[PDB]
RNA sequence: ACUGCAGGGGAGACUGGAAUUCCUGGUGUAGCGGUGGAAUGCGCAGAUAUCAGGAGGAACACCGGUGGCGAAGGCGGGUCUCUGGGCAGUAACUGACGCUGAGGAGCGAAAGCGUGGGGAGCGAACAGGAUUAGAUACCCUGGUAGUCCACGCCGUAAACGGUGGGUACUAGGUGUGGGUUUCCUUCCUUGGGAUCCGUGCCGUAGCUAACGCAUUAAGUACCCCGCCUGGGGAGUACGGCC
């Protein structure tokens, strides 16, 4: 079962790049 | 009032349909009776039977403008072509001459996504 | 048992069509080397000079 | 490129007597010359990556045998880069 | 061939300019210029025919051989290549064999100094002048003419260029850089090859000032004008123009080719 | 200074006696720079194996020069551009 | 260095044919298309089909392979031009000039970005149809970016052999690719053997948690580099560089 391992993996960048489109803008760009 | 006693049966089997047309050896079409043609709608278009329906249709009415002596140009993956041919023996036709037109890419264009059925 | 390799000094050329009709299936296809029986290298030329022929039209692109 | 009668031209005027063609000079000197031709094939066709590369190989060899030559001599060293051209 | 100015001040920011690097001899040939004076949009009525002209830098008119009919046969070598203010094209000094001294469009490819054939037995060489009979299908044309011995009218700014699509008869279609297919006659003459300066559409003029200095004057928008200067003239606030788009004289958006002219005949295919 | 074979077919309407000036003319060219050529080979009217620039036959010729890539690629585009020829084809004898 | 050798190694220009799409015309009539079944859709204003011509773009069937080449990414229609590397043999030459390589630099699939072209087909998005409880999907019909080109940028991939580079040694058996060399040598057989360099499979010793690796090591050793120290948090935050 070493997929999970990536799937895992998968889902937090998937998140986290997720959360930078929500903040492309002045949500995070003056930040 | 067009009378020729020779001509090509150009065959079109295709996974949903056949069609079928009789032109003159310079390829000028006279019938085409195809399985539409015949009735049939949706996916009983592909069968056999509809195939050997068209092909009977299109012999009848291409012997009403007059041909003895048909030459065949088959094409496509479809299940209707020996029906077809067979039915254009057995409606009045000669066979002659029996060729394979399906077109061969030399890896041209680009063909569609792969259904994921 | 390669033809080429048995025979020397036979430049592969695609003015030999007449050499070059075997080697092509009746259809106008480029037979494969298990059934030449020949070499990669002579496997090459043939192919070059079937292509530079059938671009010169001494030979056909599509043929029944 | 650098057939053999144009090779000789410079393994006389850079090797060092009569048959010498492997020593430190004789081979920065064609590699300079074959630095110097690759650079004109790159000076057309700007973008052969693949032979642009083959001129970096060429390069390191040739500043590997410079630091070699400027180690075991310097007169010699002086002499060669005063007849070829460095920096 | 373009060179971006550095944003030393905001009128420059984005500003670009052709670095002129195709020409040769900044002087025009003296025998070879005649005046040509402002009009500012002007017909004879004295009135404005054409809006958004005037100003401009004073412009001299160097005479180009738009014809080239009578020099069959006779070389030519390309003396200069110069600035010319009339056109976005490059223009061409030729001296003729013969002694006479002549202009022609530069096309892409005729460097100061090589030769440049006219007539039927033109070698097929960006700046020979040909018929259309002499040019074969398919190569890259401009300057080409309408009717035969009418002069070169199609394909000659900078990078435009017909190419030659066929010959059945006593017709040569071809493909205008609209896009548009178009039959002229075959005894019409071309000089073959793609006009040059081809990147000069890439400038970015920096400033308004400096397209006063090309001779082209301020724009107001028919939104800002007031209903009797404007049909999208008047509201409150700025409209979008109470209606659909129509110039400043009402004519709505739409063909305004006359569509029962000769020349729908020769025309086979309309641009898309 | 390279060898070169061309093969070059010409249209069927010309006739079989001023096929060979024709081509001298061309060939001149080449002289004119220090190549040469060796066999001017003309195989006349022959069949072609498919529908070329619409003629069915074509005059065969082989060319056999040797001469400077820059000559040769000179009478090749002169010889593609005139209007008695419908293929051209380059190639190089020497390895 | 010299003599040979193989190759889809790269770049540029020109160029070939099949096929798809579209256009023009000829024929010809009521269907075509598509699906698990349909519908949206296309057509009756002449579609699909068929013939001829033409425009254009993209990819290069058969060769083609398990193969070859390239550092890797990758690379094949043909021709020409320029060009890189590799392998073998002679022993002509230099005489340790080697290996690795922190940093650094270059190259780097695809997607993506900029500008300008191009745009057939395909096809994110989108829209409709269908399915469904719903269907922001899978299937269908269209279809924009993109895919292509030029030039820059990006610098990431299960960028994998999930195996860093160099070197030496340690049963064999069997393929296949590129050379060289000895015996029936003219019995032609283009067989047998040796050797160099690849590239696969199977297997001994050895190693391994096992799977398996096994002369192309994951064996036996040496040199240098990169990296790990439980799982998440997290390759994220903060800072900085691009
Ligand atoms: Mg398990
Ligand atoms: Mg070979
Ligand atoms: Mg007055
Ligand atoms: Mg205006
Ligand atoms: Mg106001
Ligand atoms: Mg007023
Ligand atoms: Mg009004
Ligand atoms: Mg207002
Ligand atoms: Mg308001
Ligand atoms: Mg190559
Ligand atoms: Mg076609
Ligand atoms: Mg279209
Ligand atoms: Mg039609
Ligand atoms: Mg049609
Ligand atoms: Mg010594
Ligand atoms: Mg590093
Ligand atoms: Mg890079
Ligand atoms: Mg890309
Ligand atoms: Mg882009
Ligand atoms: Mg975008
Ligand atoms: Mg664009
Ligand atoms: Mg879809
Ligand atoms: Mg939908
Ligand atoms: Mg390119
Ligand atoms: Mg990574
Ligand atoms: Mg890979
Ligand atoms: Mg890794
Ligand atoms: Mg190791
Ligand atoms: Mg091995
Ligand atoms: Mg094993
Ligand atoms: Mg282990
Ligand atoms: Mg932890
Ligand atoms: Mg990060
Ligand atoms: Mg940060
Ligand atoms: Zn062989």
């Amino acid at each position: 079962g070493s997929v999970i391992k990536k799937r895992r993996k998968r889902m937090s960048k998937k998140k986290h790049r997720k959360l930078l489109r929500r903040t492309r803008v002045q949500r995070r760009k003056l930040g | 009032k067009k009378n020729v006693p020779h001509g090509a049966a150009h065959i079109k089997s295709t996974f949903n349909n056949t069609i079928v047309t009789i032109t003159d050896p310079q390829g000028n079409v006279i019938a085409w009776a195809s399985s539409g043609h015949v009735g049939f709608k949706g996916s009983r278009k592909s069968t056999p039977f509809a195939a050997q329906l068209a092909a009977e249709n299109a012999a009848r009415k291409a012997q009403d403008h007059g041909v003895r002596k048909v030459d065949v140009f088959v094409k496509g993956p479809g299940s209707g072509r020996e029906t077809a041919i067979r039915s254009l023996q057995a409606a009045g036709l000669e066979v002659g001459a029996i060729s394979d037109v399906t077109p061969q890419p030399h890896n041209g264009v680009r063909p569609p996504n792969r259904r994921r059925v | 048992k390669c033809v080429f390799c048995a025979k020397k000094d036979q430049a592969i050329d695609y003015k030999d069509t007449a050499l070059l009709r075997t080697y092509i299936s009746e259809r106008g296809k480029i037979r494969a080397r298990r059934v030449t029986g020949n070499c990669v290298q002579h496997q090459r030329d043939i192919a070059l000079a079937v292509k530079n022929a059938r671009e010169v039209a001494l030979l056909p692109f599509t043929s029944s | 490129a650098l057939t053999a009668e144009q090779k000789k031209e410079i393994l006389r005027s850079y090797g060092l007597h009569e048959t010498d063609t492997g020593s430190p000079e004789a081979q920065i000197a064609l590699l300079t010359k074959r630095i110097a031709d690759l650079t004109e094939h790159l000076k057309v066709h700007k973008h052969d990556h693949h032979s642009r590369r083959g001129l970096l190989l060429l390069v390191g060899r040739r500043r590997r045998l410079i630091k070699y030559i400027s180690q075991i001599d310097v007169e010699r060293y002086r002499s060669l880069i005063e007849r070829l051209g460095l920096r | 061939a373009i060179r971006k100015y550095k944003p030393t001040t905001p009128g420059r920011r984005g500003a670009s300019v052709s670095d002129f690097a195709e020409i040769t001899r900044s002087t025009p040939e003296k025998s070879l210029v005649r005046p040509l004076h402002g009009r500012g949009g002007r017909n004879a009525h004295g009135r404005i025919t054409t809006r958004h002209k005037g100003g401009g830098h004073k412009r001299a008119y160097r005479m180009i051989d738009f014809r080239r009919n009578d020099k069959d046969g006779v070389n030519a070598k390309v003396a200069h290549i110069e600035y010319d203010p009339n056109r976005t094209a490059r223009i061409a000094l030729l001296h003729y064999l013969d002694g006479e001294k002549r202009y022609i469009i530069a096309p892409n490819g005729l460097s100061q100094g090589d030769v440049v054939e006219s007539g039927a037995n033109a070698d097929i060489k960006p700046g020979n002048n040909l018929p259309l009979r002499n040019i074969p299908a398919g190569t890259l044309i401009h300057a080409v003419e309408l009717r035969p011995g009418g002069g070169a009218k199609l394909a000659r700014s900078a990078g435009s260029s017909i190419q030659l699509l066929g010959k059945e008869a006593s017709y040569a279609s071809l493909r205008m850089p609209s896009g548009e297919i178009r039959r002229v006659d075959v005894r019409c003459r071309a000089t073959v090859g793609e006009v040059g300066n081809a990147e000069q559409a890439n400038i970015n003029w920096g400033k308004a000032g400096r397209m006063r200095w090309k001779g082209k004057r301020p724009s107001v928008r028919g939104v800002v004008m007031n209903p009797v200067d404007h049909p999208h003239g008047g509201g409150e606030g700025k409209t979008s123009g109470g209606r659909h788009p129509v110039s400043p004289w009402g004519k709505p958006e739409g063909r305004t080719r006359n569509a029962n002219k000769s020349s729908n005949k020769f025309i086979v295919r309309r641009r898309r | 200074m390279r060898p070169y074979e061309i093969m070059v077919i010409l249209d069927p309407t010309l006739d079989e006696r001023t096929v060979a000036p024709s081509l001298e003319t061309f060939l001149n060219v080449v002289r004119k720079d220090g190549g040469k050529v060796e066999k001017v080979d003309i195989w006349g009217k022959r069949r072609l194996a498919y529908e070329i620039a619409k003629h069915a036959e074509g005059i065969y010729v082989v060319i056999d020069v040797k001469a400077a890539p820059a000559t040769v690629s000179e009478l090749d585009r002169q010889l593609s551009l005139n209007e008695s020829v419908l293929r051209t084809k380059v190639m190089r004898t020497d390895k």
